[PDB]
C-alpha cells in the first residue's frame, strides 16, 4: 500500500492555467445559488435548500453553519467538501488562535485559515482541489462587520454584496441595483430574500430557504448569565417562521 | 502488451508477464541438473564462460552444511536469495539448535518470491534454483521459479536444453533412486544426464561443476581436477 | 477505456477489471473442493502430475491455520501460501488476545477484509486465488469459499478451479439426497469421487489426490491430513465409480 | 525490571538408565501467604518433553502460552510434526534459553529458573537448566531454588556421575525423587504437601502424575521436645 | 501503480528548459500590473488590482501589497493564494533573524531566502511550483533602499525600476525612458501612475482599481516609514499628479 | 518521499536529462577561466537585455567559497546558489575538521560529488549548472582552475569557457593560450581574458565582469572603467 | 511510462542492457593479468588541448593490493571506488589483514542492482579490478553494472573493447613477463584509440606483491612507448 | 482521459470515479426500505440466494453496528463488510472517548466524512456501496441516516435504496401525502414491519416467502434481526387482512 | 532492583608451545556456594583450528563463544571457504566485545 502519489494532480498547462482549479470552478458555477449582503449593523448570508427527495428531511443538512459565536458560513458547489471544510475551518480557529490567545480570532484571519487550505489542496501531493466556493460572514471588535469569499485557488475577496454558483451573474447585478452604505440589518435581509427569489424555480418559503445573520449579541443564546463581558453570539439562524413573516412584507 | 509494464497488473486472461519475462530469463541460463537416492543428493551444473580468457562462472552455491543451491539466470538474484537461505538456516541453528528442514527452506523461498510479485514498485527475481539438502527425512531435491513455484522431486534439470536431461531422469527414475552408498555411481548418472543438453560443446575440466550431499557426507563442492575423474 | 490497466478504478459499469482478471487466474488453477458434513468439514484437491519425477505425496497442498481451520486454494499457489500466512498471524493475534481459538465465521472476515484491501489501491495486484476454508468451533461446523474481490459466504459444499461446473453439479447432487445430512466418513469417500470426475477437465495428465478433513467426532475438532488405509479406501471407492 | 509477585518454589530433576525424571509442588505463594493452591508447573511438550518452571508464575503462564504456540507454529507446513520433524526437548530448551537471554538483554527479564528434561529421538536423555539470566547447565541431576541446595545433595547420592546412570533404575530414581521432595516439604517454607510428577522414559514414553502427597512423616518425636534450654 | 498519473513537474525539455516554470510564468503575465521605482530618498510601490467590482470593500481589501516586516514590503503578481503561503514564511525568517542577531534582517538575506524555497519547487518533491513573482521594497543600513524580483525559478535580481505581471514588456520600455538616478520619490510616485496609466488594459485608471505604497526615510529623522496608501490617499494623489 | 526516477537511461546509452540540463548551460550568460603564471581571472558575460537594473544589489556572476577559492557558473541562476552554498558550508567544515583550507581540487571533486548524486537520487533533477572553480592551495603558489558539470565530471583547465557561444571563445583560447609561455602578469591575463570575451559579448561597457584572484587569499573585483581601458586599448591594436 | 526495474519479453532489465550502450560509448580501458603482476593501461580522452590531461584520473588506487580502472560515465564509479575503499579498509580494521580481491570485486558488485522507486538508476561505468592476494595471487576482474563479475587472464573494455579482446586472444599466454604485458596494453591501446598515442594521452598502472599498485609516470610510459615502437620496426 | 480513472475533476467539474461506484452499488440487485414509526425504526432487505450450494444463513446485508446502530449496505459485500468493520471500530472507540453511545447521525456523518476522503484522495478509491443507518436515538428519537459514495449524507422521513429504488420512493412519498405526517403512527414495532413489507410489496409488485426477505428493527436501547420464523408470522398477518 | 551479571566461577589457562597450543579450564560451574554442575564444558573447539573459552557469567560466555562460532561460518561464506587465521579471530572477537562497550559481555576471553 502507502500513498504512492507524491506528486501534483493540479499542474500549469502550456497556457498558464491551472486545470484542476478552473473544473473545480466549473462545479461550483453548477452549484446552487448563495448570496451574501451586509449592512452598517449586520451581514446576511443565504442560500436555497435544494432537498433531494421531499422523503429526506432538509433540516438534517446544515447549508448555512456557525464556525465561531460571531463568523458564519455558506457554500456553492460540492456538499461533502463543504462540510470537512467547515470541520476543518472550526477546529483550527481553536488550535491557531483560541488555545493561543484566549478569544475567537477575527473574520479575516480565520477566512486566511480557511484559505490556506484550500491553497494546499491544489499544491499538494495526491489531492484534488477542494470543489467549492465559501461565503464567510463575521463580525469582530476592531474590523466590525465584514463579508468574504473564499475560492477553489485558495484566493479571497471581501464584499459589500455578492452572490456565488448557478444564477451568480444575474444575482451581483440585482445587489448592484439595490445596495447601498445606509442599509439597516432589517433592509438587507429584504434585499437578500428578493434576489434569492429569482434564482429559484419551486417552492419559496422558511423551510425551502437557509438564512442567517451577523448582527447584534444574543444573551438569551449564550446558556450561562453572570458574567458582563460575555454578551452572547451575533451569529444565528433565522427560524422557518421568522422568515415566513418577512415573506408576507415583500 | 498494455499489461505488462509492471508485477502488479494482471492481464485479460489472468497472467502476469513480469513473471513469465523473468521466467524466460532462466531458460536463457546454462543448464544445471540435480537428482538423488536415498542416501544421497547431487547437484550438475554446466559452468558459462565470457570467452576463452574469462572464467566460468560459478552455478553452486553452499547455504550450510547439509543445504545448498545451484543457480540458473540472474546470478546476484541467486545471491540476494541465497544469502536469505543462510541466514534462516543459520536462524533456526542459534535459535533452536536445529537444521533447517529441506521443505521448510523451500516454503520461505516461495514467501519472499511472492512478496515482489503482488507490489509496486518492486520486480521478481530473475533466477531459478535446485535446491538440495539432507535433513532428519533423509535426501531431498527442491526446484525453485521466480513465480513462488516450489517443488519436491526426485530428479530435475533448468536452463537452456534442459529437456533433453529432463527426459533421460525420467527414464533412468528407477535406477538412480536406487543407487544407495554409492556416491560416486550416482555422480556418474547425474554426468550423463547433464550430457543429454549438450551441443557442440562437451564437458571439460575448468566446465564441469558437481555438488553432493547425503548421510555422512557434508555439502562439498567440486571443480577443476576434482572432477576429472567423472569427465 | 484502460479502465482495466489498473486495479481499484471503477469502469463505466461500475466493475473493477483487475479483479476479473484476478478471477481468470484462479479458473485456470486445479480443482479444488469442500463438503461440508455433520459435525466438521471435508477439503480435497487435484494434484496434476505433471512428470514422473514429481515425489508422490511430497508436495502438499493444503494448509492448516491455528490447529482447527483448513485452508485450500486454485489458482496461483504462492498468492495462496502469502494468505494463509496471513490468516495464520490473525488467529495467533485472537488466540493471544481473546484466549480462546479464532471462531471461523471471525476468521473468515480477517481473510476477506484482508482480500479486500487488496482491491483498494492501484499499487497492490488483486489475489489470484479463490480459497476453500473452515473447521469447527464452539458453534459447530463452517464451510467458507473466499473470491478476489473479497467476497465470502458460507456454503453447504463449495468448488473452484479448472473443473468446477462438474464439482458444483456433483455437489448439488449431494445436498437434495440428503438434507438431513453427510456423516464425515462419507464426506471424505463423496469427496475422492467428486475430485476424480473433475478430473475430466484435466484428463490430459494424471493427478494424485489429496484430502483433508476436521470433524469433531473423527478427529476430535482438530485439522488432519487422510493418509493410510483411509486414503486407499477413498481412492478404490472413487475408481469404481468412474467405472 | 519487576519484582516477583506470585511465585514457585523448587523444581528436581535426575537422569536415570532409561529416561528423566522430572517434579515440582503445587503451590504459588504471595509473598509468605499461600495463596494459590493448585498451580500445575509442570508442563509437558508433546509426548518426549516436559519444561518444569519455578519463580513468578505470571510470567510462567507466558512462557507457558509460548509452548503451545510452538507446538502450532511447528505443525504448519510440516507432514513429519507427529514423526522425524516433531519437536525435541532440545529444540524447546534452545528456544526458551534464546528468550530468557534476550529478555535479560533487555532489562526486563522473565523472572524464572526453568528445567527442560526430555528424551532425544536416538534415546538420550536430555536434561538442562535456564534462569533469567539466561545462564545455562546440564548435570546428571537439576533442582532451582531450595532444591539446589536440599534436593542435589540427596539425589547425587543416587547418581554422583555420568557412569552411575546406566546404574539407575526407574524405581531408584523415582524414589530418591519422591524423598527429596518430603525433605523439602519439611524444610522448605514456601512448599506444599501436593505435588505433580513427570516420567519420561525412552521405551515406555511420557507418564505424568497429578496430585501426589507428600506421605511417611516423621513428627512423634516432637512431643518429647520441650522448652528451649 | 502511481507512475502512469505522475505529470514529472520538475524535469528539463529537449531545449533545456523547466516546463512548469515556463507556464507558471505566462501565468503570471496575465496577472495585474505591478511596478516599483527606487529613488535615493525612497522607494514607491505602485500595483492593479485586477477587474473590480462596485460591490467589492475597497477600504479592507489587499491583494498586491503586503508588508514583511516595518522595513520590507511586497507587491505580488500571480496567485494570491500562493502568495500568502509564502509571504508568512518570509515574515516568519525575519523575525527568526530578529530573534537571532537582535539587527533587522537585511533586504537581500531575505529575498535569497524566499527565492531558495521557489528553487527547491523546481528541483525536487514533484509538486507544482509557487504560479507568483514578487517585487521587493525594502530598506537596510548597508545597502539602503534596495529593490529585487523574484519568480517562480527561484532566480532573483536588483532593480532601479522594475515591473511584473501583464504588458512588462510596455511598462519596462515607458520606465527605461523616464527614470533617472537623481529622481526623487515624488517623482517617482508620479511616473509609476503615468506608466500603469498607458499600460493597463482598463478605459481610464481610478483610484478603485490600485494599491499604492511608499518607503521613505521621510520619517521624523534617522528611520524609515512605511506607509500604505488608503484608498481617499490614492483618490487625492491621481488629482494632483493631474491623472484624474 | 516523491521517489521518481527522472533521470534514466534510454536505449542508446543517454542520460536525457543530464543532456538536457547541458542545454540550460549552453542558454546561460558565457563564463570564462584563464590562468596565468601567479594568478587566475574570470571573466563573465551580463546580458544587456536587462537595464534599469542595480548592480550595487544585483547577485553578481562570481562568488567567493572561501577567502582563497572563487566560483563562477553558466546556467540556472537558483540551480547555482544551492551549489555555491553547499559549497561554502564544507569549506568551512573542511577548515574545523582538518583545521586548513580546502584544496581547489577538493572543493571541486566536492561540487561535482554533489551534482553526480543529483544525477541518480529519486525525485530530483540534475543541476543545470556547470561551474569554473578557480584559486589557490594554501601555502602554494602554483594557479589552478577545475571545471565541471551537471553529469559530475570535472577536470582541470589552462584555460576554458562554458555557456552560450562558449565555441567561439574556446576556438579563440586554442589559438591564443600557449602552455609553453603563459600570461606571465595580471595585466596579460586579464587582457586575454577580456578579448576573448569580446569575441562574443556586443558593446564592452557593462556586459564583461572581470575577478581577478592572487595567491595568499588575493581576491578582487574590476571595476567598469578599470575593464573599460582595458577594452579601448584592444581595440586601438586592431586597428591596424 | 514504465518501471525502471522492467523485464523486458527476452528476460534482460531494460535499464541494464541500457547502461551497457553507455559503456560502448567510454573510453577504452585494459587490463593483462601475469605471474609478475597485473597492468592496467587507459585512454585519457581529452575533450579540448586545453584541458590539462593529468587532471583525468581513470586509473585509482582502492588499497595497496587492489587497483581499478574505469571506463563510461565515469562520474558513476566515484561512490563506487568509495564504497570499494570503504570496505578494503572495513575489512583490515575487522580482521587485521588484506582482503581478497574478489571479496572486494563481490562487494562493489552488490551495489549494481540496488536502484528502483535507493538510487534511481543502474551505474553507467564498467570496472576493471586487478589485485593480488596470498590465496588465489595475481588476478583481473570485470565488474559491469549488472552484478555480474567474470574474472579474466586479459580484458578490454570501452569503445575500442571487441577488436582489443580479439588481439588479446591471439597475444596472451601464461608465461608473458610483466614487460611484456606493458608494451602489449600500449599496443593494444594504440590500435584502437583514435588520436595518436602518446604519454599525455594513455596511463598505465600496475599491481605487483612487492612494490603494491603503481600507477605510472609519464616519463616511465614514455619510454615504453619508444620501447614499443623500435620492436614493431625490428620486423 | 486519465481523470475517469482517478478522483480528480472532468472538464464538467464531475468525477466519474464517484459516479461508477454509484453504479457499482446496484451490481448485487437488491432493494431496501427504511421507516419509522413512533417508538421504532424498521429496516428491510430482499433476500436472494441464487446457489443451492449456499449456506443462506451466512448470507445478509444488514449489520449490527453497535447494540442501539444497525446498519443496511446496498453495494458488493466486500466493500459493504469493510465498511461495517469501520462502522463498528468507530462506535467503539467513541463510546470510550466521549462516554456515551455514539449517535446514529453523527456515525453516518462519520462513515461520509470517510467517503468524502476517498473523492478527494487519489489513492483511496470509494467504496462502491450505499450506507443506510437505523436506530432509535436517545435524544432525536426514531432516525434513517444515509450515506453514499459521494460523501452525501441526510436525514430521512423514510427511505429506499437500490435498482427500483424509485418506485418505492413513490410508493412511499404517496402515503405520507395521505398521513401528513413524518412517521408511521402504530404502536407495536411488528406492525411497522407488516407496513414495511406490504409496501414493498405494492411498490414491486412480487411476493414474498419468508427465505424472500430480510428484516433489521430498532427499538430504544438495541437493534436486532429477525429470523426467517418472525418474518413467517409477519408474513401470515398480512395475508389475513 | 534487577541485577542482569551473575559469576558462574571457573578458571581457565593458555599456554603457547613453539609448535603447538593448549587451553585449559576446569568444568566446575557455580553460584554463590553451591555446585551447579560437576561437568560443564567451558573451553570449545570453534574451527579452523581455533579454541576458545570466555569465563566469568556463563550466560554472555556462551553468546559470545556461539556468535564467534557464528563469525567464522560466515567468514567461510563471505570469502570462498578461506581459512580464519588466529590473529584475524583475535581482532575480530575485539569488535564483538567492543560492540556493547557500554553494556559488556562479563567475561575474561582467552583464544
Ligand atoms: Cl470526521
Ligand atoms: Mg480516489
Amino acid at each position: 500500500m502507502t500513498d504512492r502519489y507524491s506528486f501534483s494532480l493540479t499542474t500549469f498547462s502550456p497556457s498558464g492555467k491551472l486545470g484542476q482549479i478552473d473544473y473545480a470552478l466549473t462545479a461550483v458555477k453548477q452549484g446552487v445559488t448563495s448570496l451574501g449582503i451586509k449592512a452598517t449593523n449586520g451581514v446576511v448570508i443565504a442560500t436555497e435548500k435544494k432537498s433531494s427527495s421531499p422523503l429526506a428531511m432538509s433540516e438534517t443538512l446544515s447549508k448555512v453553519s456557525l464556525l465561531t459565536p460571531d463568523i458564519g458560513a455558506v457554500y456553492s458547489g460540492m456538499g461533502p467538501d463543504y462540510r470537512v471544510l467547515v470541520d476543518k475551518s472550526r477546529k483550527v480557529a481553536h488550535t491557531s488562535y483560541k488555545r493561543i490567545y484566549g478569544e475567537y480570532p477575527p473574520t479575516k484571519l480565520l477566512v486566511s485559515e480557511v484559505a490556506k487550505i484550500m491553497q494546499e489542496a491544489t499544491q499538494s501531493g495526491g489531492v484534488r482541489p477542494f470543489g467549492v466556493s465559501l461565503l464567510i460572514a463575521g463580525h469582530d471588535e476592531f474590523n466590525g462587520f465584514s463579508l468574504y469569499q473564499v475560492d477553489p485557488s485558495g484566493s479571497y475577496f471581501p464584499w459589500k454584496a455578492t452572490a456565488i454558483g448557478k444564477g451568480s451573474v444575474a444575482a451581483k447585478t440585482f445587489l448592484e441595483k439595490r445596495w447601498n452604505d445606509e442599509l439597516e440589518l432589517e433592509d438587507a435581509i429584504h434585499i437578500a430574500l428578493l434576489t434569492l427569489k429569482e434564482s429559484v424555480e419551486g417552492e419559496f418559503n422558511g423551510d425551502t430557504i437557509e438564512l442567517a445573520i451577523i448582527g447584534d449579541e444574543n444573551p438569551d443564546l449564550l446558556g450561562y448569565t453572570g458574567i458582563p463581558t460575555d454578551k452572547g453570539p451575533r451569529f444565528r439562524k433565522l427560524t422557518s417562521q421568522e422568515i415566513n413573516d418577512r415573506l408576507e412584507a415583500l | 502488451n498494455n499489461y505488462d509494464g509492471d508485477t502488479v497488473t494482471f492481464s485479460p486472461t489472468g497472467r502476469l508477464f513480469q513473471v513469465e519475462y523473468a521466467l524466460e530469463a532462466i531458460k536463457q541460463g546454462s543448464v544445471t541438473v540435480g537428482l538423488r537416492s536415498n542416501t544421497h543428493a547431487v547437484l550438475v551444473a554446466l559452468k558459462r564462460n565470457a570467452d576463452e580468457l574469462s572464467s566460468y562462472q560459478k552455478k553452486i552455491i553452499k547455504c550450510d552444511e547439509h543445504m545448498g543451491l545451484s543457480l540458473a539466470g540472474l546470478a546476484p538474484d541467486a545471491r540476494v536469495l541465497s544469502n536469505y537461505l543462510r541466514q534462516q538456516c543459520n536462524y533456526s541453528s542459534l535459535v533452536f539448535n536445529r537444521k533447517l528442514a529441506v521443505e521448510r527452506a523451500g516454503h520461505l523461498l516461495c514467501d519472499k518470491a511472492q512478496k515482489n510479485t503482488q507490489s509496486y514498485g518492486g520486480r521478481p527475481y530473475g533466477v531459478g534454483l535446485l535446491i538440495i539438502g539432507y535433513d532428519k527425512s533423509g535426501a531431498h531435491l527442491l526446484e525453485f521459479q521466480p513465480s513462488g513455484n516450489v517443488t519436491e522431486l526426485y530428479g530435475t534439470a533448468i536452463g537452456a536444453r534442459s529437456q533433453g536431461a529432463k527426459t533421460y531422469l525420467e527414464r533412468t527414475l528407477d535406477t538412480f533412486i536406487k543407487i544407495d552408498g554409492n556416491p560416486d555411481e550416482l555422480i556418474k548418472a547425474g554426468v550423463e544426464a547433464i550430457s543429454q543438453s549438450l551441443r557442440d560443446e562437451s564437458l571439460t575440466v575448468d566446465n564441469l561443476s558437481i555438488a553432493i550431499v547425503g548421510k555422512d557426507t557434508p555439502f562439498t563442492i567440486y571443480d577443476g581436477e576434482a572432477v576429472a575423474k567423472y569427465i | 477505456t484502460g479502465y482495466d490497466l489498473s486495479n481499484s478504478v471503477f469502469s463505466p459499469d461500475g466493475r473493477n477489471f483487475q479483479v476479473e482478471y484476478a478471477v481468470k487466474a484462479v479458473e485456470n488453477g486445479t480443482t479444488s473442493i469442500g463438503i461440508k458434513c455433520n459435525d466438521g468439514v471435508v477439503f480435497a484437491v487435484e494434484k496434476l502430475i505433471t512428470s514422473k519425477l514429481l515425489v508422490p505425496q511430497k508436495n502438499v497442498k493444503i494448509q492448516v491455520v491455528d490447529r482447527h481451520i483448513g485452508c485450500v486454494y486454485s489458482g496461483l499457489i504462492p498468492d495462496g501460501r502469502h494468505l494463509v500466512n496471513r490468516g495464520r498471524e490473525e488467529a495467533a493475534s485472537f488466540k493471544k488476545l481473546y484466549k480462546t481459538p479464532i471462531p471461523i465465521p471471525a476468521f473468515a472476515d480477517r481473510l476477506g477484509q484482508y482480500v479486500q484491501a487488496h482491491t483498494l489501491y492501484n499499487s497492490v495486484r488483486p489475489f489470484g486465488v479463490s480459497t476453500i476454508f473452515g473447521g469447527v468451533d464452539k458453534n459447530g461446523a463452517h464451510l467458507y469459499m473466499l473470491e478476489p474481490s473479497g467476497s465470502y459466504w458460507g456454503y453447504k459444499g463449495a468448488a473452484t478451479g479448472k473443473g468446477r461446473q462438474s464439482a458444483k453439479a456433483e455437489l448439488e447432487k449431494l445436498v437434495d439426497h440428503h438434507p438431513e445430512g453427510l456423516s464425515a466418513r462419507e464426506a471424505v469417500k463423496q469427496a475422492a469421487k467428486i475430485i476424480y470426475l473433475a478430473h475430466e477437465d484435466n484428463k490430459e495428465k494424471d493427478f494424485e489426490l489429496e484430502i483433508s478433513w476436521c470433524s469433531l467426532s473423527e478427529t476430535n475438532g482438530l485439522h488432519k491430513f487422510v493418509k493410510g488405509d483411509l486414503l486407499q479406501e477413498a481412492i478404490d471407492f472413487a475408481q469404481k465409480e468412474i467405472n | 525490571t519487576q519484582q516477583p509477585i506470585v511465585t514457585g518454589t523448587s523444581v528436581i530433576s535426575m537422569k536415570y538408565d532409561n529416561g528423566v525424571i522430572i517434579a515440582a509442588d503445587n503451590l504459588g505463594s504471595y509473598g509468605s501467604l499461600l495463596r494459590f493452591n493448585g498451580v500445575e508447573r509442570l508442563i509437558p511438550v508433546g509426548d518426549n518433553t516436559v519444561v518444569g518452571i519455578s519463580g513468578d508464575i505470571s510470567d510462567m503462564q507466558h512462557i507457558e502460552r509460548l509452548l503451545k504456540d510452538l507446538v502450532t507454529e511447528n505443525a504448519y507446513d510440516n507432514p513429519l510434526a507427529d514423526a522425524e520433524e516433531a519437536l525435541e526437548p532440545s529444540y524447546i530448551f534452545e528456544y526458551l534459553a534464546t528468550v530468557m537471554y534476550q529478555r535479560r538483554s533487555k532489562m526486563n527479564p522473565l523472572w524464572n529458573a526453568i528445567i527442560v528434561a526430555g528424551v532425544q529421538s536416538n534415546g538420550d536423555q536430555f536434561l538442562r537448566y535456564v534462569n533469567l539470566l539466561g545462564v545455562t547447565y546440564s548435570s546428571p541431576t537439576l533442582a532451582t531454588g531450595f532444591g539446589a541446595h536440599m534436593a542435589n545433595p540427596l539425589l547425587r547420592k543416587v547418581v554422583d556421575r555420568e557412569s552411575d546412570i546406566p546404574k539407575t533404575t526407574v524405581q531408584v530414581a523415582e524414589e530418591a525423587i519422591v524423598n527429596a521432595m518430603r525433605v523439602l516439604y519439611y524444610r522448605d517454607a514456601r512448599s506444599s504437601r501436593n505435588f505433580s510428577l513427570a516420567i519420561i522414559d525412552k521405551n515406555t514414553g511420557l507418564t505424568f502424575k497429578k496430585n501426589l502427597q507428600v506421605e511417611n512423616m516423621k513428627w512423634d518425636f516432637a512431643k518429647d521436645i520441650k522448652g528451649y534450654g | 501503480g502511481s507512475r502512469r498519473y505522475d505529470s514529472r513537474t520538475t524535469i528539463f525539455s529537449p531545449e533545456g528548459r523547466l516546463y512548469q516554470v515556463e507556464y507558471a510564468l505566462e501565468s503570471i503575465s496575465h496577472a495585474g500590473t505591478a511596478i516599483g521605482i527606487m529613488a535615493s530618498d525612497g522607494i514607491v510601490l505602485a500595483a492593479e488590482r485586477k477587474v473590480t467590482s462596485t460591490l467589492l470593500e475597497q477600504d479592507t481589501s489587499t491583494e498586491k501589497l503586503y508588508k514583511l516586516n516595518d522595513k520590507i514590503a511586497v507587491a505580488v503578481a500571480g496567485l494570491t493564494a500562493d502568495a500568502e503561503i509564502l509571504i508568512n514564511t518570509a515574515r516568519i525568517h525575519a523575525q527568526n533573524y530578529l530573534k537571532t542577531y537582535n539587527e533587522d534582517i537585511p533586504v537581500e538575506i531575505l529575498v535569497r531566502r524566499l527565492s531558495d524555497i521557489k528553487q527547491g519547487y523546481t528541483q525536487h518533491g514533484g509538486l507544482r511550483p509557487f504560479g507568483v513573482s514578487f517585487i521587493y521594497a525594502g530598506y537596510d543600513d548597508r545597502y539602503g533602499y534596495q529593490l529585487y524580483t523574484s519568480n517562480p525559478s527561484g532566480n532573483y535580481t536588483g532593480w532601479k525600476a522594475i515591473s511584473v505581471g501583464a504588458n512588462t514588456s510596455a511598462a519596462q520600455t515607458l520606465l527605461q525612458m523616464d527614470y533617472k538616478d537623481d529622481m526623487k520619490v515624488d517623482d517617482a510616485i508620479e511616473l509609476a501612475l503615468k506608466t500603469l496609466s498607458k499600460t493597463t488594459d482598463s478605459s481610464a485608471l481610478t483610484y478603485d482599481r490600485l494599491e499604492f505604497a511608499t518607503i521613505r526615510k521621510g520619517a521624523n529623522d534617522g528611520e524609515v516609514y512605511q506607509k500604505i496608501f488608503k484608498p481617499q490617499e490614492i483618490k487625492d494623489i491621481l488629482v494632483k499628479t493631474g491623472i484624474t | 518521499g516523491y521517489d521518481r526516477a527522472l533521470s534514466i537511461f534510454s536505449p542508446d546509452g543517454h542520460i536525457f536529462q543530464v543532456e538536457y540540463a547541458l542545454e540550460a548551460v549552453k542558454r546561460g550568460t558565457c563564463a570564462v577561466g584563464v590562468k596565468g603564471k601567479n594568478c587566475v581571472v574570470l571573466g563573465c558575460e551580463r546580458r544587456s537585455t536587462l537595464k534599469l537594473q542595480d548592480t550595487r544589489i544585483t547577485p553578481s556572476k562570481v562568488s567567493k567559497i572561501d577567502s582563497h577559492v572563487v566560483l563562477s557558473f553558466s546556467g540556472l541562476n537558483a540551480d547555482s546558489r544551492i551549489l555555491i552554498e553547499k559549497a561554502r558550508v564544507e569549506a568551512q567544515s573542511h577548515r574545523l575538521t582538518l583545521e586548513d583550507p580546502v584544496t581547489v581540487e577538493y572543493l571541486t571533486r566536492y561540487v561535482a560529488g554533489v551534482q553526480q548524486r543529483y544525477t541518480q537520487s529519486g525525485g530530483v533533477r540534475p543541476f543545470g549548472v556547470s561551474t569554473l572553480i578557480a584559486g589557490f592551495d594554501p601555502r602554494d603558489d602554483e594557479p589552478k582552475l577545475y571545471q565541471t558539470e551537471p553529469s559530475g565530471i570535472y577536470s582541470s583547465w589552462s584555460a576554458q569557457t562554458i555557456g552560450r557561444n562558449s565555441k567561439t571563445v574556446r576556438e579563440f583560447l586554442e589559438k591564443n593560450y600557449d602552455r609553453k609561455e603563459p600570461p606571465a602578469t595580471v595585466e596579460e591575463c586579464v587582457k586575454l581574458t577580456v578579448r576573448s570575451l569580446l569575441e562574443v559579448v556586443q558593446t564592452g561597457a557593462k556586459n564583461i565582469e572581470i575577478t581577478v584572484v592572487k595567491p595568499d587569499s588575493d581576491i578582487v573585483a574590476l571595476s567598469s572603467e578599470e575593464i573599460n581601458q582595458y577594452v579601448t586599448q584592444i581595440e586601438q591594436e586592431k586597428q591596424e | 511510462d514504465r518501471g525502471v526495474s522492467t523485464f523486458s519479453p527476452e528476460g534482460r532489465l531494460f535499464q541494464v542492457e541500457y547502461s551497457l550502450e553507455a559503456i560502448k560509448l567510454g573510453s577504452t580501458a585494459i587490463g593483462i593479468a601475469t605471474k609478475e603482476g597485473v597492468v592496467l593501461g587507459v585512454e585519457k580522452r581529452a575533450t579540448s588541448p586545453l584541458l590539462e590531461s593529468d587532471s583525468i584520473e581513470k586509473i585509482v588506487e582502492i588499497d595497496r593490493h587492489i587497483g581499478c580502472a574505469m571506463s563510461g560515465l565515469t562520474a558513476d564509479a566515484r561512490s563506487m571506488i568509495e564504497h570499494a575503499r570503504t570496505a578494503a579498509v572495513t575489512h583490515n580494521l575487522y580482521y587485521d589483514e588484506d582482503i581478497n580481491v574478489e571479496s572486494l570485486t563481490q562487494s562493489v558488485c552488490d551495489l549494481a542492482l540496488r536502484f528502483g522507486e535507493l538510487m534511481s538508476r543502474p551505474f553507467g561505468v564498467a570496472l576493471l579490478i586487478a589485485g593480488h592476494d596470498a590465496d588465489d595471487g595475481y588476478q583481473l576482474f570485470h565488474a559491469e553494472p549488472s552484478g555480474t563479475f567474470y574474472r579474466y587472464n586479459a580484458k578490454a573494455i570501452g569503445s575500442g573493447s571487441e577488436g582489443a579482446q580479439a588481439e588479446l586472444l591471439n597475444e596472451w599466454h601464461s608465461s608473458l613477463t610483466l614487460k611484456e604485458a606493458e608494451l602489449l596494453v600500449l599496443k593494444i591501446l594504440k590500435q584502437v584509440m583514435e588520436e595518436k598515442l602518446d604519454e599525455n594521452n594513455a596511463q598505465l598502472s600496475c599491481i605487483t606483491k612487492q612494490d603494491g599498485f603503481k600507477i605510472y609516470d609519464n616519463e616511465k610510459t614514455a619510454e615504453l612507448i619508444k620501447e614499443l615502437k623500435e620492436k614493431e620496426a625490428a620486423e | 482521459g486519465y481523470d475517469r480513472h482517478i478522483t480528480i475533476f472532468s472538464p464538467e467539474g464531475r468525477l466519474y470515479q464517484v459516479e461508477y461506484a454509484f453504479k457499482a452499488t446496484n451490481q448485487t440487485n437488491i432493494n431496501s426500505l427504511a421507516v419509522r414509526g413512533k417508538d421504532c425504526t424498521v429496516v428491510i432487505s430482499q433476500k436472494k440466494v441464487p446457489d443451492k450450494l449456499l449456506d443462506p444463513t451466512t448470507v445478509s446485508y444488514i449489520f449490527c453496528i453497535s447494540r442501539t446502530i444497525g446498519m443496511v449496505v446496498n453495494g458488493p459485500i466486500p466493500d459493504a463488510r469493510n465498511a461495517a468493520l469501520r462502522a463498528k471500530a468507530e462506535a467503539a472507540e467513541f463510546r470510550y472517548k466521549y462516554g456515551y453511545d455514539m449517535p446514529c447521525d453523527v456515525l453516518a456523518k462519520r462513515m461520509a466524512n470517510l467517503s468524502q476522503i476517498y473523492t478527494q484522495r487519489a489513492y483511496m478509491r470509494p467504496l462502491g456501496v450505499i450506507l443506510t443507518f437505523v436506530s432509535v436515538d436517545e435524544e432525536l428519537g426514531p432516525s434513517i441516516y444515509k450515506t453514499d459514495p459521494a460523501g452525501y449524507y441526510v436525514g430521512y422521513k423514510a427511505t429506499a435504496t437500490g435498482p427500483k429504488q424509485q418506485e418505492i420512493t413513490t410508493n412511499l412519498e404517496n402515503h405520507f401525502k395521505k398521513s401528513k405526517i413524518d412517521h408511521i403512527n402504530e404502536e407495536s414495532w411488528e406492525k411497522v414491519v407488516e407496513f414495511a413489507i406490504t409496501h414493498m410489496i405494492d411498490a414491486l409488485g412480487t411476493e414474498f416467502s419468508k427465505n424472500d426477505l430480510e428484516v433489521g428493527v430498532a427499538t430504544k436501547d438495541k437493534f436486532f434481526t429477525l429470523s426467517a420464523e418472525n418474518i413467517e408470522e409477519r408474513l401470515v398477518a398480512i395475508a389475513e387482512q | 532492583q534487577f541485577n542482569p551479571y551473575g559469576d558462574n566461577g571457573g578458571t581457565i589457562l593458555g599456554i603457547a608451545g613453539e609448535d603447538f597450543a593448549v587451553l585449559a579450564g576446569d568444568t566446575r560451574n557455580i553460584t554463590d556456594y553451591s555446585i551447579n554442575s560437576r561437568y560443564e564444558p567451558k573451553v570449545f573447539d570453534c574451527g579452523d583450528n581455533i579454541v576458545m573459552s570466555a569465563n566469568g557469567f556463563a550466560a554472555d560466555g556462551d553468546a559470545l563463544v556461539k556468535r564467534f562460532k557464528n563469525s567464522v561460518k560466515w567468514y567461510h561464506f563471505d570469502h570462498n571457504d578461506k581459512k580464519l587465521s588466529i590473529n584475524s579471530a583475535a581482532r575480530n572477537i575485539q569488535h564483538l566485545l567492543y560492540g556493547k562497550r557500554f553494556f559488556p559481555y562479563y567475561v575474561h576471553t582467552i583464544i
